[PDB]
């Protein structure tokens, strides 16, 4: 909201009102009036893009091992493996 | 740092209503961020949003202090010079309230907000109790009915300063 | 009785005269970690009887015992100011 | 190469190697610890007073970063190094061999505080001496 | 000397904490204060010159009302009403609001304020009682040294 | 005859238990009653030779200040000032400070040490309730013997 | 000094004790061990 | 170091130190803004 509100107080803000107002008779009417601005280059937009999609890998990548970290998982995974280690052992043996 | 905008952020509050209050005298020997560096100065440090909070802000302060003084010292038989100057401030205030509801994303984002409302209340107790006295200015009655609006503008305009 | 007897004398040594000094502190410390688990004892194997069989219980804690000049397990209990045997459900019907 | 102070000719090698530890963290970008030396304002020997060529090329010094971290702790501390125990006539010496260890791990303490690694800072805290 | 005693040091440095929440409630009493001070004084006695009894005025019957000391006899003497009820057969009409303005007041100082207040410092208490315990340990070798 | 029942006899128990925080409340209550009370006493009657009305002057309004009862009307009265505005037009400038002292005095009271006997006493009762069922428990025992 | 160094290696040891006796410790460590057994076991299957 | 012997942890704790101007190690940790440290039981026997 403060960003786009004119600089000067309220008994003073009338001159601000005038201001803007002569501004926009200006350029509607007469049009005298030229705008400028700046337009990012792509160089930069690509450099934002890369930094984005490398840092979404990151996170992923850091979100899957901080999640293979937790109790749960780690139970889990351990029971799966219990239980192909038994598979493992009928093959063995089967093979005595 | 979008609300400092190019000022360096360990700027305290007291600083910058200083810099406010002594602009040629506490702005050079302050680092952040010769018609060619003082200009340059003024124009980062005045359109930073933090200064012009800091200037409505205290802009409001005045303004409830001296609506209060005129609330609470006796009315004239006449419409007094501290009335045309609320009068101004009023008008002004009604002018900045019209650009904030046309260059806003619609008249429902400001309603919603509590404060605008509240600006709505300020604007048209003032109104009221203005022409309540200006109607008949030598009118006791009429001054007195004037400050009973006004009592409610008061409260309204203190209770607007939490913002 | 000889758990309650465990927590007394564990908390009557832990501040008597013969324990205060620079290194029996851990020791005054083991002190009371012990009586309260000889006391946790006392509340456990009560509730066990309590759990078998309620009037028999009754009967064992209205048991008057010789080491203590012929007088029940409640009385030594308080003498031992052992709270939490005095707090137990069992006790306490007794008691009511 | 040669020095004319005689404080920077009596250091050791491994004092040396702590200042080439702390140049090659120094030229990546961004290093803080180039912006502390800078911002610390003394002399090679780290006294705070504020040629050239010594200055720069030397101002990684054991006794110059024992100075700034000296200011960073409190108003009164003065660590005391004794370089001459590391010569070879002072072998015969029971405990020296525990001194040697404890002075050069807690310089390479300090120098690991300094950027900020934990686990080598744990480590050499362990080896050397006043824990505490 | 209380902070050598285990009871009073600890809440000694727990009231300094407080001051905080006295402070905050001080910066949000004073809008209402200030706000219904003006107004009232304002409705009280109109058609007056601005002096130094206004400002007192303005401060003095405020502040002590959300003690629960109420200055309706004396508010009620000062609005010129002559009726058994109390605010009513005045000789202005502006007046009879007095006891409104005060009655939106102390709902906003006792009711709403104060209750907070009392939520503010239970949540203080819980958040830096350990806080102070340390603090207390502390100034303890601050005292002994 | 109280500690028979189960809802009452466990708050009785509370009771004592919050008589350590009344005595905390007491301890730091008694600096500011003694304080503004000698403050407050000069004040109001200076060239006064000490006496016993002195020292019941120190201690009578000042604490009976903290639970609401405010004696301005009687200490406007004693500060001889004939204004309408209570402090105002008195013989001696000085007595025009005891409405400020007392400003301070009761936010001191009411405001901080009230709210955090509240506090004390919302953290004591967390504390000690499930003790205070195993000494009533104890005590149960106690009668029944 | 003496004191102080035994009381510095006795502290570790026991931290390092008292971490090993924790219960995310314990179950990594199980895991790991558990995965190291499978690997000696795809050897014992290469054998038979 | 206080669970092993309290009186010599105390002496520990008593000890000057050459690399702070000759003052303890309490000092040492009140310069240090340690509330941790100072807040432990040895410590705070030590100053009792
Ligand atoms: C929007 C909110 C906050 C304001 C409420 C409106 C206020 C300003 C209006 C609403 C009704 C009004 C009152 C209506 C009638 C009378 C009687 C007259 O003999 C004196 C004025 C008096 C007492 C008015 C004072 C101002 C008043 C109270
Ligand atoms: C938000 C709250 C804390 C505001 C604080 C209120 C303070 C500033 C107000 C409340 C009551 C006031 C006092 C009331 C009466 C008098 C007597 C007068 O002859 C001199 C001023 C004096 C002594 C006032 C000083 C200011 C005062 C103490
Ligand atoms: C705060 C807002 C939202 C609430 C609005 C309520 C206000 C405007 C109401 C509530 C009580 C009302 C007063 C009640 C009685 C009288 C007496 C009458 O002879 C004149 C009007 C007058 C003096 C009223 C004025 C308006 C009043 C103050
Ligand atoms: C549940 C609670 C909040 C109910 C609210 C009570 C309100 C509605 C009551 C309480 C006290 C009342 C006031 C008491 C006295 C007067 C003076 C009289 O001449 C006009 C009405 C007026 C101004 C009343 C208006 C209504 C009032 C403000
Ligand atoms: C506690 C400290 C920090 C706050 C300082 C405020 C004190 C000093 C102020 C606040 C209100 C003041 C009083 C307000 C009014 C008057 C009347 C005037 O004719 C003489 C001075 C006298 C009697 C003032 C003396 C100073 C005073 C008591
Ligand atoms: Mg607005
Ligand atoms: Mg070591
Ligand atoms: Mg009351």
């Amino acid at each position: 909201e403060y960003k786009d509100r004119p600089f000067l107080p309220a008994p003073f803000i009338l001159l601000a009102h005038v201001h803007m107002l002569f501004m926009r008779l200006l350029r509607l009417c007469g049009v005298h009036t030229q705008e400028h601005e700046k337009i990012q280059d792509d160089e930069t937009k690509r450099k934002i893009t890369t930094f984005e999609e490398l840092n979404t890998d990151k996170f992923l990548r850091r979100w899957e091992r901080e999640r293979q970290e937790m109790l749960e998982a780690r139970v889990k995974m351990t029971n799966d493996n219990v239980v192909q280690a038994m598979g493992m052992m009928d093959q063995l043996l089967e093979h005595m | 740092a979008d609300w400092y905008g190019h000022l360096k952020s360990v700027t305290s509050f007291w600083a910058v209503l200083f810099a406010f209050f002594f602009p040629f005298f506490v702005l050079p020997f302050i680092n952040f961020s010769g018609a060619h560096r003082l200009r340059r100065k003024f124009a980062k440090f005045y359109s930073a949003p933090y200064t012009r909070f800091i200037s409505d802000l205290l802009s409001h302060f005045v303004l409830c202090v001296v609506t209060s003084y005129f609330v609470l010292d006796k009315l004239e038989d006449t419409i007094s010079a501290i009335e045309w100057i609320l009068l101004v401030w009023f008008v002004a205030l009604l002018l900045e309230e019209l650009r904030q509801m046309i260059f806003c994303d619609g008249i429902a984002e400001y309603i919603s907000d509590t404060w605008n409302r509240l600006d709505l209340i300020m604007i048209t107790l003032f109104f009221v109790g203005f022409f309540t006295h200006a109607s008949d200015p030598s009118n006791q009655d009429s001054k007195v009915v004037s400050k009973g609006i006004h009592a409610f503008l008061v409260v309204v305009l203190w209770l607007r300063f939490m913002r | 009785i000889n758990a309650l007897v465990a927590s007394r004398i564990l908390e009557r040594l832990s501040t008597h005269r013969a324990l205060q000094g620079p290194h029996l502190a851990e020791e005054r410390a083991k002190m009371q970690h012990n009586a309260k688990k000889f006391e946790e004892l006392a509340v456990g194997v009560l509730g066990e009887c309590h759990g078998s069989d309620s009037h028999m219980a009754s009967e064992m804690l209205h048991s008057k015992n010789d080491m203590f000049n012929k007088k029940n397990a409640i009385n030594i209990a308080y003498d031992a100011k052992s709270l939490a045997f005095l707090s137990h459900p069992a006790t306490q019907s007794v008691i009511n | 190469a040669k020095t004319n102070i005689t404080a920077l000719d009596e250091l050791p090698s491994f004092a040396l190697a702590i200042e080439e530890l702390y140049k090659r963290e120094a030229k990546k970008p961004h290093s803080h610890v180039q912006r502390l030396v800078s911002l610390s304002n003394t002399d090679v020997l780290g006294r705070h007073y504020r040629g050239r060529d010594l200055a720069n090329t030397r101002a990684y010094n054991v006794l110059r970063m024992d100075q700034i971290f000296a200011r960073l702790v409190s108003k009164d501390f003065s660590v005391n190094r004794d370089f001459t125990i590391y010569d070879s006539k002072y072998d015969k010496v029971p405990g020296i061999q525990f001194r040697r260890t404890a002075q050069a791990s807690h310089m390479l303490f300090l120098w690991a505080i300094c950027l900020d690694r934990f686990r080598m800072a744990r480590h050499f805290w362990l080896i050397g001496d006043q824990s505490i | 000397y209380y902070a050598l005693s285990k009871n009073l040091g600890p809440k000694l440095i727990m009231m300094m904490e407080m001051m905080k929440d006295v402070s905050t409630f001080v910066f949000l009493l004073l809008i209402f204060l200030i706000g219904y001070g003006v107004a009232a004084q304002s409705l009280l006695s109109p058609d007056e010159d601005f002096s130094s009894r206004t400002f007192i005025g303005v401060l003095f019957r405020p502040y002590f009302q959300i003690y629960g000391e109420l200055f309706l006899d004396d508010l009620n003497s000062e609005a010129n009403c002559l009726g058994d009820t109390p605010f009513t057969e005045c000789s202005r009409e502006t007046v009879r609001m007095v006891p409104f303005f005060l009655a939106v007041y102390i709902l906003g100082s006792n009711v709403l304020l104060v209750n907070l207040l009392i939520a503010m410092f239970n949540d203080t208490y819980m958040k830096v009682q350990e806080a102070a315990e340390d603090l207390w340990r502390k100034q303890n070798y601050e005292l002994c040294a």
